[PDB]
RNA sequence: AGGAGGUGAGGUUUU
RNA sequence: CGCUUACCACUUUGUGAUUCAUGACUGGGGUGAAGUCGUAACAAGGUAACCGUAGGGGAACCUGCGGUUGGAUCACCUCCU
RNA sequence: CGUAAAGCGCACGCAGGCGGUUUGUUAAGUCAGAUGUGAAAUCCCCGGGCUCAACCUGGGAACUGCAUCUGAUACUGGCAAGCUUGAGUCUCGUAGAGGGGGGUAGAAUUCCAGGUGUAGCGGUGAAAUGCGUAGAGAUCUGGAGGAAUACCGGUGGCGAAGGCGGCCCCCUGGACGAAGACUGACGCUCAGGUGCGAAAGCGUGGGGAGCAAACAGGAUUAGAUACCCUGGUAGUCCACGCCGUAAACGAUGUCGACUUGGAGGUUGUGCCCUUGAGGCGUGGCUUCCGGAGCUAACGCGUUAAGUCGACCGCCUGGGGAGUA
RNA sequence: UAGCUAGUAGGUGGGGUAACGGCUCACCUAGGCGACGAUCCCUAGCUGGUCUGAGAGGAUGACCAGCCACACUGGAACUGA
RNA sequence: GGGAGAAGGCACGCUGAUAUGUAGGUGAGGUCCCUCGCGGAUGGAGCUGAAAUCAGUCGAAGAUACCAGCUGGCUGCAACU
């Protein structure tokens, strides 16, 4: 991902835009590259080497999701509400 | 991953003793530290302390008899995927009493033999010889 | 002592 | 008391599932007497074996592709260093 | 559960199982006591009576249990507040046949059109079929098209596995290394489930240079539907799907902590006059030999088959059969 | 044996039993059980106990005692505490 | 996709009540404003009108007349229209 687009999604999401380990950073940054990555897996579909990373990023996004459900329901209902998200 | 620190501990004990080291280092804990306070005091070992004050690392002195190790065996009774509990009225005796059987009861920990004769039970941690 | 090149009935059973 | 209604039993019809017994014939397996054909495998088993797969063929089996070592040391000539 | 039978081909992951560290509280599991009950008969202990015994009988213990109450708080768990050592994120760079898509270059084989030129070519243990005076085979030029990229290339590298090699471009995944910044267990495993998955095989539409099952011929052989030779179809290749099988092997499931070593290889980094390829130290991966230890032995041996915890899968005599 | 159940789960109001209760009826909700094995198939009375086993365990429930079902087979109701 | 209208089985007339003709459909007069007319919200007058439940009733027979699939199983051939 972009550096600068990192630092955009840091700024947006944490407090000191200096953090970029809060829970709601990493989310957005997988969000951000699993969206930029649809366009690229609606190409190439027979990349599965590069389509794990793919589903291993999804895999931390759930297992962060539902860290941050678990601890604060109300950050968790403000990140999904944001980014569009249904789960 | 980790999940059962004092079968760690232990099993840094019987590894120490096989290699002849004279000193063992591993994180602390407070479950650590009364069962090296146990083992000081029946002798396995010779002393215990704690360096630090937000990541403790405890440290162990072994003790070799005539060349050979003391602790000839050391066993973790119960286990995270088995607890075992037991009642004073069936208290085990390890080398029908030449060995001891930590107790966590509910005044602290402690061996078998003192333990019954407090009149309580509990867990069962450890067995050692 | 190191590296490189090949190299043997073409087949012929059972007890 | 009688009649009728409601409930239900014996019983009857139709189409199904499951199980048992048997069935012309047929596929495969097992046990038998030193029966017929070949010798595939055990040594390098005389085409190095083996698994997966497809084809072929009286049979063991053969071949094509990939994979494995749970295969033998191979032995003395020439050239350079 | 490496070689006797036993580790899913490999990964993701729900339920579930387990879970780092500190404090406070609850007191569910657990621990102590008490009450009720746990029929009697039966077992056992101490006795008694049938001339002893069997047999009967008195009392007791026991019936490991359950329910309630009174409490204890070391451990697990429920709750709250916390911590960075696990895990994770970001800044800076490194190497890599990592994956997909699109182009390009050369060597070589084959074929075609030609030029020089004649009696053989090729092949085998030896021959033959076969190709050749219709000019083959040899040598030169031009062209056509397919597939794979000689050396470098190395028990070297990457990927979860399967597996990946000419060069260039685009997209993209992963790992590691020195400094820093941040969340504060967010952690491990996984029945079912999902995805990937060597080669061979199937369907659709192409392409087809070489090799080659099937097939034909010539040889060997008692016979040869094989081993050898001559040709050669499907296939091998491409695009989209299907099958999901291998000696899918390290015959060794995943993650974590500890335990003497020696030779290297590869990939980074920190210093010292780098004072020329030097010396010291710190990481990752990987090859070999071996110590204690383990093992029936072979052998494993800091990358364990050693010392331990969590989870999943599998085996219980050989055939029948991984078959009906 | 991977899907079962429509009086089926519940609710409201009558009826009914010595008594609570879909036990039954009228209506209204689409629920209820089930991977901790619902449903279906086979076998089997249960326990105190008995045999073996040092022990955890395995097999079994004849005679003694307690509980349940039945009296040719399938249903029914009266008298009666 | 089918087989399949598979096979096989139950109700069908009339009267009254539910409802002096229900659910539904059509839809006036009279009400508000209104670009103001072949207009819309409100409103139910009137008209039409199933189907369903309960109870009763008549006949041997209630899809009562005409109209209005017989069905299953095995098998050869052709795919089928
Ligand atoms: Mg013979
Ligand atoms: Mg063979
Ligand atoms: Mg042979
Ligand atoms: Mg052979
Ligand atoms: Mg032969
Ligand atoms: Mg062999
Ligand atoms: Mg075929
Ligand atoms: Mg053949
Ligand atoms: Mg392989
Ligand atoms: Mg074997
Ligand atoms: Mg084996
Ligand atoms: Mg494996
Ligand atoms: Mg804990
Ligand atoms: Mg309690
Ligand atoms: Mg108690
Ligand atoms: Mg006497
Ligand atoms: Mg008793
Ligand atoms: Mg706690
Ligand atoms: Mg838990
Ligand atoms: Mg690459
Ligand atoms: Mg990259
Ligand atoms: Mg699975
Ligand atoms: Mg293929
Ligand atoms: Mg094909
Ligand atoms: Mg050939
Ligand atoms: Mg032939
Ligand atoms: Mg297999
Ligand atoms: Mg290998
Ligand atoms: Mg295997
Ligand atoms: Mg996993
Ligand atoms: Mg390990
Ligand atoms: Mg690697
Ligand atoms: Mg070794
Ligand atoms: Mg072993
Ligand atoms: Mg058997
Ligand atoms: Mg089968
Ligand atoms: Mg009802
Ligand atoms: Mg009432
Ligand atoms: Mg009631
Ligand atoms: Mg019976
Ligand atoms: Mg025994
Ligand atoms: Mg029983
Ligand atoms: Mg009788
Ligand atoms: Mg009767
Ligand atoms: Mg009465
Ligand atoms: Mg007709
Ligand atoms: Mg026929
Ligand atoms: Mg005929
Ligand atoms: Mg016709
Ligand atoms: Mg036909």
């Amino acid at each position: 991902l972009s550096t600068e687009a990192t630092a955009k999604i840091v700024s947006e999401f944490g407090r000191d835009a200096n953090d970029t380990g809060s829970t709601e950073v990493q989310v957005a940054l997988l969000t951000a590259q699993i969206n930029h990555l649809q366009g690229h897996f609606a190409e190439h579909k027979k990349d599965h080497h590069s389509r794990r990373g793919l589903l291993r990023m999804v895999s931390q996004r759930r297992k962060l999701l539902d860290y941050l459900k678990r601890k604060d329901v109300a950050r968790y209902t403000q990140l999904i509400e944001r980014l569009g998200l249904r789960r | 991953s980790m999940q059962d620190p004092i079968a760690d501990m232990l099993t840094r004990i019987r590894n120490g003793q096989a290699a002849n080291k004279a000193a063992v280092t591993m994180p602390s804990s407070k479950l650590k530290v009364a069962i090296a306070n146990v083992l000081k005091e029946e002798g396995f070992i010779e002393d215990f302390k704690v360096e630090g004050d937000t990541k403790p690392e405890l440290e162990l002195t072994l003790k070799y008899f005539q060349g050979k190790a003391v602790v000839e065996s050391i066993q973790r009774v119960s286990r995270p995927g088995l607890r075992i509990y037991k009642r004073k009225d069936e208290l085990p005796k390890v080398m029908a009493g030449l060995g001891i059987a930590v107790v966590s009861t509910s005044k602290g920990v402690m061996t078998d033999r003192a333990a019954r004769q407090a009149g309580l039970g509990g867990e069962i941690i450890c067995y050692v010889a």
